[PDB]
This record gives structure tokens, sequence and C-alpha cells, in this order.
């Protein structure tokens, strides 16, 4: 008397157009398959844009057994969706979630089970091209004039590879504290969401994950090398649809000795080739 | 089939000589001897030692100096399809009495006997017994004698023919001798 | 029963009769005796080493996820148990708990609280990450049996995690642990990954933890990719870049706030880079060690890196390159790494590999110049353990000289022998390694004030112990010059005086062996009264042992036999003083003798060599002393450390000694069979066994030695001593008095026969008449009608009862 749902493919990515096939485990009884885009409301930032509600993207149920020992029994689903609705990439977001499931159910006189399937966009048309972005990480990027005057002085100078970031490839880059002042204490960076709900529209922005990169007083003069691998389901390829925006940039953070933090932001456009 | 047996004995290492002459290691080479048949009179671990890198079977009796002492006074052991029996030669009383070793060889029951106190190389047959005397192998000095050649015997049994093969050392010569025996 | 009658023996004529025709051999006739790899030093061994050396006994404190006031070995316990709890979690299906603390346990290799304890600490942790790094890769493995894609699955899992790691220092040790996994996505894995590890090193800014970190690095890129050098190359040339941070202005305000020396800092290093260096420079070009040499030199303060460039590098290449290696040694800052540290490096690479011949006298004197100028004696002695084995190996024996006057100069002083006594002894045994020859290693003026400097008991012995093997086994003639005689008289003094009431037996045995080892080889030649004058002073200087005694009295007799071969029997006025002597010295000498068994042995073999000389009176003398000591003999004996029984012992002593006593010449002053007659009293009034009928056996014994002896002439004779069939000539009384003997010893025997057989033990009974029978064939003549009755009666009544 237990269920389990197996998806055929191990790492259960499923791409646009592809075949959700599977194995369903027990020990009357149907499976549901839901894509669904949840938003949810935030503090507000500019009538109440009444607009943020959730979205189905896939609705697909299937009749399996109608109304002992270890049954399997397959299973398939056509991931189509008519002619111009765009099955959404995964993203376990904080105030945008869009995720995939399925469920299966068994009648009786019910036993559940949701297992969820990863859906991945569909790579770009390509033309892909690296943007690099040189940088001065200097006391003139604190955005205050009064705090300023108690920054020491220092001087970081830094190369990004590419902003415009392949999703499955890292982001490369070099960092050369040129000179400090103060004793460096840290440097790390900050992968941030920028999550945009609504029409004229709450847009937040929120760490996902920081990766120290320099610890302690790193050497003037050599290359710390920027190196962050994305991860993979609280990031998607950058999106944008009349309901909500899901954006990334990334944050370098550099913290000095006597605890003072300079912040660069570097808008990154995430993609897949 | 033949099968090579070293008859030794007096070797007195270091008790009256420092080694044996210089040429007896010469002539003695590893993987070579079958047997090596022991009258006493090792006085040390080192001069068994050196046997037993000659040969495997070693077969070693107690002499009336020997520093380990669980040797046993008589043995006997069979090779070939002849029985060889080992005796230091003290007990012998007088030495080297033949009556006495008659008696002896009643005693075991024994195809040849070797009775080696006496320094003096013996070899002869009597009442169709083989006897062999090898003498000090390095010369150790005994009251019974004037001068003392060292020397040392080889058997080499083949079915039921023993020719003994007899190393005498005279002044700076290995001479060797040649005696036979065949069981009735 | 019954009178004995002895049949007439003709021994040259029954030799003759029965002796076997012998064929001789000319030459040409035929006789049978006619004529990574084992070169890479693995990190499991430095463990123990960094263990042992880098211990703090300041209090510890371990953080994680908080622990205060730990000790070393309460912090080596939480380590273990962290390790331990990894395991389990691992063996439960909880992996996420098991990466969580081997992300904390990382992370403790991020703080540096006690930095004297960083090297051990480093060591330990590390530890959990191999236990993590194959843990992970089985079950990869596991999952694999281009593998499936459930493997590829949980390995990208696995590098994801890892790769989520916020810290810097827990992410690159976590993910170099499971750098091997990285063959499961691609064939190019680790040589993509390598590269960026080595890379991602730089962002830690404190050079101890970067040091370690990249020597973790280069273990595992040598445990998982052997061959992948121009990867790890970068690891040592980014190192080189980083160096100027170890004595820059941070790491000392951090030491000042720790309150640590750099003295004592400095020390923590070369335990990871002696491992950088010596996975990059193994089996590399000559060209790279080359490029790597000059870029170590044109830095500032690199005295530090010079040691780790003699700690890894081969030693052809600075045995070569030594000269340099000097001068760049000399600029070195005195204030900074020791240099004495670095001279030592150099020369345990001179003991392998030989330097240039040009240059070999210039390297000697500029070390010397530099060790003699040292002020503490533990790094003195450290340095010149090492440089003797040098000049030994290379120089003459002036320069050892040179070298022990100068050791023994710094260490006189202060009585820092103490600190020292296993490093000295390595330096003596090198000295001894070298000079073979003792007439070379004694002229050396100060090799005996360097023994005179062990003044502990247990040290010096073992010193002396090591000097009488080299000579035992590196003198194979006999020597005389007096200097050799003197040290090793000394040396066996110093060695034999340890011998107390506490010693052990087997160390008596080693000394013995040791001493008689030395006394084997001194040979006076023809100068046979100064040998016996090394023998008297050896037998007052080597009293307590006993088996130097033993090996003394054989060696006079030796002695006294060889002047008996040289001069041929013919003695002579000036020489039967001299062997007289020499017999009166081992009469004096086996009295001392402890062991019982051995002084009767030594008793009758001084007796046969007494008489080779014609010296009658003192052998008499010989054989009363063996007799009185006869009744001294205990039953139950001591052979080999047991207890066993002396009956067959006994057996045999008192055949030899009648079968010697067959030889020896009565005096006239007395009367016949004298010493056999004392001797037959002892046998009779020895406390003999209630189950014990070796009696009878030499009683029979006894029969053969009087038949034996009343023949007309004795089978064996001395050279020019009188034995009773020379002196009386056969006479009829002495005949008459030897068969009264006969009568009295059979009476006896057949008196014992008698007992038996009223005891109802007819098998000792059985055997008895069966050996008196044979005794009575061998000897006994059966043409007399009484004694063949006699013989018949015996065999009837051995084959009565069986």
């Amino acid at each position: 008397t237990a269920l389990d749902i197996k998806i055929k493919r191990a790492n259960k990515v499923y791409h646009a157009g592809e075949v959700l096939s599977g194995v369903v485990v027990i020990s009357g009884v149907s499976l549901t398959m839901e894509g669904t885009v949840n938003l949810q409301l935030s503090a507000k930032s500019v009538a109440f844009y009444n607009s943020v509600k959730p979205i189905q993207i896939i609705n697909s149920t299937i009749e399996m057994v109608k109304p002992s020992g270890k049954t399997e029994i397959p299973f398939e689903f056509p991931l189509h969706l008519k002619g111009n609705k765009v099955l959404y990439e995964t993203y376990h977001g904080v105030f945008v979630n869009i995720q995939y499931t399925l469920r299966c159910d068994m009648k009786r006189s019910d036993l559940t089970k949701t297992c969820e399937f990863i859906v991945h966009s569909a790579p770009q048309k390509g033309k892909f091209t690296p943007s690099p972005v040189d940088f001065t990480i200097t006391p003139e990027t604190l955005q205050n004039v009064k705090e300023r005057a108690l920054l020491p002085k220092f001087l970081l100078r830094g190369h990004l590879n590419s902003t415009n970031c392949v999703i499955t490839q890292p982001l490369t880059g070099e960092l050369v504290v040129e000179s400090s002042e103060a004793a460096i204490r840290s440097v790390e960076l900050q992968l941030v969401r920028v999550e945009t709900c609504g029409c004229a529209y709450a847009r937040d922005a929120t760490e996902i994950q920081n990766i120290q990169i320099a610890d302690g007083d790193v050497c003037r003069g050599l290359s710390v090398p920027i190196y962050m691998v994305f991860p993979r389901l609280f990031t998607c390829p950058t999106l944008e649809t009349t309901n909500f925006k899901v954006e990334f940039e990334v944050n370098i953070v550099v913290l000095l000795h006597p605890d003072h933090l300079i912040t660069e932001n570097f808008p990154l456009k995430l993609c897949r080739i | 089939g033949h099968r090579l047996v070293l008859v030794l004995g007096d070797l007195h290492i270091p008790h009256r000589c420092n080694s044996l002459p210089a040429k007896f290691k010469k002539l003695l080479v590893p993987g070579k001897i079958q047997h090596i048949l022991c009258t006493g009179n090792l006085c040390t671990k080192e001069s068994y030692d050196y046997l037993k890198t000659l040969a495997g079977d070693v077969h070693i009796v107690r002499g009336d100096f020997d520093e380990n002492l669980n040797y046993p006074e008589q043995k006997v052991v069979t090779v070939g399809q002849f029985k060889i029996g080992l005796i230091h030669g003290h007990q012998v009383i007088p030495w080297g009495d033949m009556a006495s070793l008659a008696l002896l060889q009643r005693q075991f029951d024994v195809d040849i006997l070797i009775s080696g106190h006496t320094h003096k190389f013996e070899a002869f047959e009597h009442e169709n017994k083989f006897y062999i005397n090898p003498g000090s192998a390095t010369g150790a000095y005994n009251a019974l004698e004037t001068n003392i050649i060292p020397s040392f015997v080889l058997m080499d049994i083949q079915a039921s023919t023993v020719v003994t093969y007899v190393y005498q050392l005279i002044g700076d010569d290995v001479k060797v001798e040649r005696i036979e025996y065949k069981k009735p | 029963v019954f009178p004995w009658h002895s049949r007439n023996r003709n021994y040259k004529a029954e030799f003759a009769s029965c002796r076997l025709e012998a064929v001789p051999l000319e030459f040409g006739d035929y006789h049978p005796l006619k004529p990574v790899g084992s070169d890479f030093e693995p990190w499991t061994n430095k463990r123990g080493e960094i263990l042992a050396r880098y211990t703090t006994t300041e209090k510890l404190s371990i953080n994680l996820f908080e622990l205060l006031n730990l000790t070393q070995q309460d912090y080596v316990n939480r380590i273990e148990e962290l390790n331990q709890s990894l395991k389990d979690a691992w063996a439960s299906d909880q992996k996420v708990k098991a990466l969580k603390i081997v992300i904390q346990c990382s992370k403790l290799l991020s703080d540096t609280s006690v930095i004297q304890f960083y090297p051990s600490k480093f060591v330990l942790i590390t530890d959990i990450l191999d236990t993590f790094g194959k843990l992970v890769y089985e079950r990869i493995f596991s999952m694999c049996v281009n593998a499936n894609d459930t493997a590829k699955e949980t390995c990208l899992n696995w590098f994801f995690k890892i790769a989520s790691i916020r810290e810097l220092i827990p992410r690159f040790y976590v993910e170099a642990s499971i750098l091997k996994c990285n063959k499961f996505l691609s064939k190019t894995g680790i040589s993509e990954c390598l590269p960026r590890l080595t890379c991602m090193i730089r962002g830690i800014g404190d050079p101890l933890v970067s040091v370690y970190a990249r020597a973790y690095l280069c273990r595992v890129g040598m445990e998982v990719a052997p061959h992948l050098k121009e990867t790890l190359n970068k690891n040592f040339f980014d190192f080189l870049l980083t160096f100027k941070q170890i004595h820059g202005d941070t790491v000392q305000n951090q030491l000042v706030v720790q309150g640590v020396e750099l003295p004592s800092y400095l020390p923590l290093y070369p335990p990871a880079m002696d491992w950088i260096f010596q996975c990059i420079s193994y089996h590399a070009p000559e060209a790279l060690l080359t490029e790597m040499m000059e870029r170590c030199k044109k830095l500032g303060n690199n005295a530090l890196l010079l040691n780790s460039v003699m700690s890894a590098f081969r030693a052809e290449f600075i045995a070569t390159r030594s000269m340099d290696f000097i001068g760049m040694i000399k600029e070195c800052d005195e204030s900074g790494f020791p240099k004495h540290l670095l001279f030592r490096s150099l020369g345990l690479n001179l003991a392998l590999a030989d330097p240039p011949e040009s240059d070999r006298l210039q390297i000697l004197n500029e070390a010397w110049k530099v060790i003699t100028k040292l002020k503490n004696p533990q790094d003195y002695i450290n340095c010149a353990e090492v440089w003797v084995e040098y000049t030994c190996k290379h120089f003459t024996k002036r320069e050892v000289n040179t070298v022990l006057a100068d050791v023994i100069k710094h260490m006189t002083p202060d009585r820092a022998f103490e600190d020292s006594y296993p490093q000295l002894q390595l330096i003596i045994k090198k000295v001894i390694a070298h000079f073979h020859d003792f007439s070379v290693l004694f002229s050396v003026e100060k090799f005996l004030p360097f023994l005179d400097m062990f003044q502990k008991e247990s040290v010096r012995v073992e010193v002396c112990k090591c000097i009488m093997d080299a000579f035992i086994k590196h003198q194979q003639e006999p020597t005389k010059d007096p200097v050799i005689l003197n040290a090793l008289l000394h040396v066996c003094k110093t060695m034999h005086d340890s011998v107390n009431a506490l010693t052990l037996e087997d160390e008596k045995r080693m000394l013995s062996y040791l001493i008689n080892g030395f006394i084997k080889m001194v040979s006076f030649g023809r100068d046979f009264e100064q040998q016996l004058s090394f023998y008297v002073e050896s037998r007052s200087m080597f009293c307590n042992l006993e088996p130097v005694l033993v090996q003394l009295i054989h060696s006079v007799n030796r002695l006294a036999m060889e002047t008996r071969k040289v001069m041929k029997g013919n003695h002579s006025r000036k020489t039967a003083a001299f062997v007289r002597a020499c017999v009166a010295y081992c009469f004096i000498t086996i009295p001392s003798l402890a062991g019982i068994f051995t002084r009767l042995n030594l008793y009758l073999h001084s007796g046969q060599v007494a008489l080779a000389n014609q010296c009658l009176s003192q052998a008499d003398a010989f054989f009363k002393a063996a007799i009185s000591l006869v009744p001294e003999v205990p039953k139950m004996i001591n052979i080999d450390g047991k207890m066993r029984p002396s009956e067959s012992f006994l057996l045999e002593f008192l055949c030899n000694f009648f079968s010697t006593l067959l030889i020896v010449p009565d005096h006239p002053e007395h009367g016949v069979l004298f010493l056999v007659r004392e001797l037959l009293n002892v046998i009779q009034d020895y406390t003999w066994e209630d189950n014990s009928d070796e009696k009878i056996r030499i009683y029979t014994c006894v029969l053969h030695l009087l038949s034996a002896m009343s023949q007309e002439t004795y089978l064996y004779h001395i050279d020019k001593v009188d034995s009773n069939d020379s002196l009386y000539g056969g006479d009829s009384k002495f005949l008459a008095e030897n068969n009264k003997l006969c009568e009295t010893v059979m009476a006896q025997i057949l008196e014992h026969l008698k007992t038996l057989a009223k005891d109802e033990a007819l098998k000792r009974q059985s055997s008895l008449g069966l050996s008196f029978f044979n005794s009575i064939l061998a000897h006994g003549d059966l043409r007399n009608n009484k004694l063949n009755q006699l013989s018949v009666n015996l065999w009837h009544l051995a084959q009565r009862h069986g």
C-alpha cells in the first residue's frame, strides 16, 4: 500500500517538445501533470496591480488504472502547449516560482505522491556574443559622500569575461587588488536575483548564494580568479513576460579590516546555447 | 641415483683452530652437497651455520665440547639403501677399538658406523661392516698423534655401492683417495 | 666367582688385515669435489614526523557549527570523533550530514589561533578529507556497475553541492578531496579542474594556510593524476609569487598579536614546502629543476626556500651544484631561518651523491668554518652527525681526526653529552663504517677521547659492542700493532666492567663472544712467552665472564700444543720451563670456573695436553683433581636455561675419563691401577639413583678398559710417555692385580644382577644380561671354560625374560 513515481531520465529534465515517459510503482489510480507559475504578492513598490495571480502552464490528466505484489505501470505525456504558449524554465525563486509536478493519486474506500520534473528552456536562436566588462572598485563607488570620507584609500581592478553568461558555463574573471591601505578581510561574489511581478509592479532583489573568492590579506598585484558556478534550479535564463520578470545580478562586495563594505553591482544576462 | 654425503668432524672452531684450511672452503660449494654428517666438536653455532649453508640435510651429534648440548649422543639415519650410524667417538673405551665399534653397531644394527674421536683418519671393513673415521677437518690437535693432517670424507651412495672419496690436506696439497664398499 | 681372561689382541695386525685397500688419484682423475614509483616518498610516512614534531602544550579550541580549553590529545580525540561521525553518517545514508561535517572540519583549517599546532592539525583534518574523498568515489563506482546516467547525476549533484560552499578554504579542500570523481564527467575533467584549484589558492591571503593548501592540492594531484605535472608547476610558481608575504608586515603583526617569535613561526613552513617541491620535482627534467633554482635564487629572504630545494631535489643535482648552494647559504639573513638547518640538508644531500672532485676540499672547509661557530650543542651535533659521513667518505684520517676533535671541544664544556647520546653514537658508527683497517682507525689521535665522552654506562657499552662487531667482521688476519691491542683492551675492559649480578645470561653470552673475538685475533708469532703474558693479563682483566676464561684455557692449551708441534716434540731446557708454566697456568685457571661439567671436561682436556709434553707429575695432579671433583656432580643440571637430567652426561664423562686413564702411567711410589682405583672407589660411592642402572654400564666400561690395558701393547700411545705397557712391561704381578680387579668388578655386577632379579624388574635384568654378554664377546676370552659358561648363562637369562 505505497505509491512511487519513477521518471525515465535520471536528471529529470525535459525540453519544450519532448515526451515525458516513466513508470508508476505500487507496493483505481490516476496521474496529473501540472505546471504552475506561482507569483507571491509583495510590499507595494508603485491600483495595487491586482493582476499577480497564478498562471497555469500545462494541465494534463490520465486515467491510468480503472477501479497483491510489486506492480509497475508505464505512462507518457506529450509536452506541448498550443502554438504560442512557451514552457517556462523551472525556477525555484522567492516571489516567482515556476514548477512542474506529477501527482499520482489512488482511490480507496486516497494515497497521493508528488514528484517534480525539471523543464529546460529551448536554446536561443544563437549569436552568442560575450560582453566582457572591466571595472575599478575604488572609494568612489559607495553611493554616499558622508560615509566615503571614513573609507581607507583602496583600488581594485577586475575584468569579468562576460556579463552575458551561458547558464551551463561558470562566471569567470580576474580581480587584482592594486593597492589597499587597510587589510582586505574578504572579497566575495553575491548572486542576487531580481524578481518583478505585475505591471504599471513589485521589484525585489534577494541573494541566492555568496561565494567567497579572497580570504585574508591577498597579495597586492595578484590576480584572484573570479569563479562562480550558477545554482541549478535557483537560476534561469533571464525571463521577461507581461506578468513577471526574472533577472539576475552579481554583487562584488569587498570587506576591509575595520568592518567596511564596498559593493559593485553588475547586471548579468543568463542564456542557454 | 647418486647421493652425496659430507662426512666431517672435529672442527673445534675456535677452541683449537681459527677456521677450516683455506682450500677446504673453496673445494666445498653450496648446492652440491646432499647430506652432511658431522661427528661433533662444532663448538659454536657459527660452524653449524656454515654447514647449513653447504646443504639442507645436516645430521650432527654431541661431542665432548659442543656448546649446544641438545645434540643427540647417537644418531641413526637412512640414506639410499644404507643406514649410517653417527657418534662422536669419545664414548668408546678405549678410543678407536674395533671391538667397541663392533659392539656399537650391534646395538645400532646399522650398516655403517662413524666414530671419529681419534683425529687420525681411518677406513676399514670388518665382518662385512664399513667403518670410517674422517678425522679433524681443521686438524685440531689431539694427544694421540704428533702430526695431524686435515681430512674430510665424502660418501657417494648409489643403490648398493658406496664410493668414499677422502680429502686430506698434506703440506699445501689436497690429496684425494678412493675406497669402495659393496653391500653383500 | 667367575674369573676374567683377556683375549689376546694384536692391534697392528688386526688393523692391517681389516684395512681396506685404497687407490690414490692422480691429476685428471674424477673426484666429486672437482670444480608514482618507489622513488616517491608517500605522505603516509611524513604524517608521523609532522604529527610528532608539531605539538603544543597550550589549550586549543575547536569551534564547530562552541568548545574551549582543550588539550592536544583531547583535540585529536575530538577530530577522531568527527571522523567517526562522518563514517557513521555516510553508512546511514545521511550524505548531507557527511558533507556538512567535512565542511566544518575544513573550516577548522582556516583558523590560526595557535600557529604552532597548524601542521599537525593539517595532518589530522586532511585525513577526514581523504576519508571523504574515497568514500564518495566508491559510491559513484557502486552505481557504475561513460557510466550510467545515475552515476553521472550523483556526481554532478555532489560537484554542485560542493561548488555552493561559501567560504573559500572549505570549498577548495572539499572540492580537491573528490577530484577523482571528475573522471566520471569527462576524460578531461581533472586536467580542467586542477589548474582551476591552483588558481583558486591565490585567494587565501594567509601564507601558511595557502602553502598547506598547495601541499594538499599537490598530494591529491599525485595520488589522482600524476601525469599532469605541467599543471602542478603552477603551484610552485604561484607560491614564489606569494612568498613575499611570509616576512611581510601583516604576518609580523599577526605573530605579535599571538606573541609568537619568527624563529618559531618559520619552521612550521618546511613540512608543506618539502611536499610541494618533492611532488613538483619528481622525475622532473634537469632544465625544470634549474629554472626553479634560479627563480628561488632571485628572491629576498629565500633562506627558507633553499631548504626545500635541498629537501626535495635529487641528490645528484644538489651535489653537483653544492658550491653554488654554499654561496647561497652564506648571504642568508641570520635573524630568519637558521643556517645550520640548511647546512644539515645540504650535508644529507652530499651523503647520497658525490660532489665534483675539484670542489670537495673547499666544500668541507667552508661547511666546517660555519659549523664550528655554532653555540648551541644540539644543532651542532645535528649538523656534525650528517657531515661526519661526508668527511669520512671523501677525505683521509687527518680530517676525521680534526672533526672528532672539534666535536669533543664543543660538547665537553657544559655536560652536553646527555642531550646527544644517540647522535654521538651515530657519529662513532660512521667513523667505524668508513675505516675498516684498524691500524688506521686507532691511529686517529682523538678516537679514544671520543669514547671517553660516553661516560654513561648503558650508552658506552653499546658503542663498545659496535666497535667489537666491526673488529670481528673486518679483521681476517691476526694483528699485533700495539696501538690496536691497547685500544681494544680498553674497550674490552669498559665493556666487561658492565657485568654485575643483575646482568642477564644472554648479555653475558654476547659479551663473551665479543671479547673472545678479540682474544682469538691476537697472535704473538714465535714469541710464545709474550703470548702467555697476554693470556695472564687477560685472565686478570676478564675474570668475571666465564666463557672468556674457557676460551683462554683452550687457547693456552693450544699454545702448549703449538710449541710442541713447532719444536717437533724435542723439548728444550728453555722451553720445558715455558710448557710447565703454561700447564701450571691451566691448573690455576680451571678451578675458577663456575659450571661443573665444563670444569670436568676442561680438567680432562688439560690432563691430556699435559701428558703430551713428558711432564707427568702435574698431569697426575690433574687426574687426582678431576677425581676429587667427580663426586660434586649433581643429579639435575641446567642446559640452555632449561633443566635436564645429568645421567647420560655423567656416563659419557666417566667413559671419557676411563678411556684417557688407559694411557696414563702409574707412579712407582704408589700401587698399580692407582687413579683407576680411586675412580672405581668414587663411582661405587656415588649416590646413584635407585631407578638407575647406568652404574653397571660403567662397570662394563671398566671391564672394557681393563681388558684393553691388559694387552701387551696399547692401541694408542703418547709421543714420549712410557705407559703401563712399556713401564711395567707386561709384568705378571700387574696382570694378576688387574685380574683381581676384574673379579671384584664382575662380583659387583653379578650382585647387582641378582638384586635386579629379586626386584622382579625383568626388562632391566634382560637388558643388563644382553649388554654384559656383548661385553664378554668383545673382550672376555671365550676360550676359558668358566668365562664361556658365564656368557652362556647370561645369554640364557637374557632370553628367558625376553
